[PDB]
């Protein structure tokens, strides 16, 4: 089974904070740009963050500062740090690669609920 | 250096022609198959078979094969055929074998390549449909109008079956060709059932009813389309390392400015003979040069008011083509009597642009001395003849 695994959601009170864990299972999250997306009701899937090859992280303007993605080769996964977490916030939240993510593959996410 | 993976015999179905033709074919890890009329002795992407769906059947022949590609907006298919079935399986796993590892190292590259391409617009009622175009055999060509824009496209339908094989070529768009003179994409997007291509439609008319009109295009107004049409035939060899193979008037358009469009039309025809290069209708080996050929039938047609080889009766324009030395006006001088002798040295290997030079030898001759290469590839050259239309929307040419 090569697949990604989120976990980590839960119910939340705003302003504060959780850590999402994406346990790949068959792939090599060190070879590979790891994202973080999330989706809430009735949006669009939303590219979050995202942490090169290289260690270099970039992020979207709603979670810059509140959210820190991070890859830890050693395990095979990848974590999304939620700070500050805000009711806008609320959504289920998947990790991905670039192919899977061109091929609309993905592992089923965490919900994640804030208010 | 590219490895051979596997080499023999096969019976190859004519493209054109449709006899079985025994040649001797190479498949190598760089996703080439390539057939041979003897073994070589010792690379175009029209050969390649990553990306492709594999079919086997039994008819027309028992133990064939099909190789089923999606080139650019076409469907190509090439089929084989072998003695047992046995055979059959291992061509079709080397090739399977082949193309996975063609997959797997892409995708292991670019899910390193990525660099917030880790992100993640029409639709059919967009469109209104004008004219049927073309119809082939996996789809339709029409004349749509964009409704929110009023603007005029091609739209090209295909069966999505016989294009993706269990998985599944939407951005497309952001692979253009940087050249001119070609016929750019403009949306791509798919339906439950169909995968649909927007394309530029040029406005200025087709230049097979112009050239009709005018009875001949002078030496120097040839010069310019064929100078455009070098241009692009460039482009696609060095650039995108394909061929073209389907270079006649009819696929030869203006735009409103009057400079030339090469159209993206063609469908599956599972015909128009009459520029169909020596090399082609002995199903011989091909390449390059074959795009040459073609650029000498199309400025012959120009020049000379009628095709260098016409019969009606196939059989023997395929004996023209192959056999009967070609003959010009005698009103035509000799500047382009060399071009266009040298386009149409019945010998690929002969022929002007044959060489490893490809069209540098064509830009080189004498027949276009004179002409700035930059300055075509640029628009700069000033065309010999303005179209009859008002903006891109003016139907002149079509109504
Ligand atoms: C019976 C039969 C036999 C053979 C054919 C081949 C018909 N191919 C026509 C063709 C070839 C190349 C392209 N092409 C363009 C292009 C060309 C002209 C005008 N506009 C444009 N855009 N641009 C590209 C980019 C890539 C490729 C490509 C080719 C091979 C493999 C991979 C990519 N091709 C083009 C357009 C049309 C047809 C037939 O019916």
């Amino acid at each position: 089974q090569v697949q990604l695994q989120e976990s980590g959601g839960g119910l939340v009170q705003a302003g504060g904070s959780l850590r999402l864990s994406c346990a790949a299972s068959g792939i090599d999250v060190r070879i590979k740009t790891m994202a973080w997306y999330r989706q809430a009701p009735g949006k669009q899937r939303e590219l979050l963050a995202s942490v090169l090859v290289s260690g270099s992280t970039n992020y979207a303007d709603p979670v810059k500062g509140r959210f820190t993605i991070s890859r830890d080769n050693a395990k095979n996964t990848v974590y999304l740090q939620m700070n500050k977490l805000i009711p806008d916030d609320t959504a289920v939240y998947y990790c991905n690669t670039y192919g899977r993510l061109r091929r609309d593959v993905w592992g089923p996410g965490t919900q994640v609920t804030v208010s | 250096d590219v490895a051979i993976v596997k080499e023999g015999w096969l019976h190859k179905r004519g493209e054109y022609i449709k006899t079985w033709r025994p040649r001797y074919f190479l498949l190598k890890n760089d996703g080439t198959f390539i057939g041979y009329k003897e073994r070589p002795q010792d690379p175009l992407n029209n050969f390649s078979v990553a990306q492709c769906q594999l079919m086997k059947t039994e008819r027309p022949r028992p133990n064939t094969f099909i190789i089923r590609c999606l080139q650019w907006t076409t469907v190509i298919e090439r089929t084989f055929h072998v003695e047992t079935p046995e055979e059959r399986e291992e061509w079709t796993t080397a090739i399977q074998t082949v193309a996975d590892g063609l997959k797997k190292q892409e995708e292991e590259e670019m899910d390193a390549s990525a660099e917030h391409t880790d992100m993640e617009r029409v639709t059919m009622n967009e469109f209104e449909y004008l004219k049927l175009l073309g119809k082939g055999t996996f789809g339709k060509v029409i004349l749509v109008k964009e409704k929110a824009t009023g603007r005029y496209y091609a739209m090209k339908i295909l069966k999505k079956e016989v294009i993706v094989a269990k998985d599944e070529t939407e951005n497309r768009v952001l692979q253009n060709s940087r050249h001119p003179f070609l016929t750019a994409l403009k949306y791509s997007f798919q339906t439950h059932d169909r995968l649909c291509f927007v394309m530029e439609y040029a406005n200025g008319g087709e230049l097979f009813f112009h050239l009709s009109r005018e009875r001949v295009f002078s030496e120097d107004r040839a010069r310019f389309y064929g100078a455009e049409i070098v241009s692009a035939l460039d482009y696609l060899h060095s650039e995108k390392n394909v061929v073209y193979r389907d270079l006649k008037l009819e696929n030869l358009m203006l735009d409103k400015d009057g400079h030339i469009k090469i159209t993206d039309f063609g469908l599956c025809k599972e015909g128009t003979p009459e520029y169909l290069a020596p090399e082609v209708l002995e199903d011989n080996d091909y390449g390059r040069a074959v795009d040459w050929w073609g650029l000498g039938v199309v400025m012959y047609e120009m020049m000379c008011g009628r095709l260098p080889f016409y019969n009606q009766d196939h059989e023997k324009l395929f004996e023209l083509i192959l056999m009967e030395e070609i003959r010009f006006p005698r009103t035509l001088g000799p500047e382009a009597k060399s071009l266009l002798s040298g386009l149409l040295k019945k010998d690929p290997k002969q022929r002007l642009g044959g060489g490893s030079e490809d069209a540098k030898e064509i830009m080189q001759h004498r027949f276009f001395a004179g002409i700035v290469w930059q300055h075509v590839y640029e628009k700069k050259l000033s065309p010999p003849f303005k179209p009859q239309v008002t903006s891109e929307t003016d139907t002149r040419y079509f109504d």
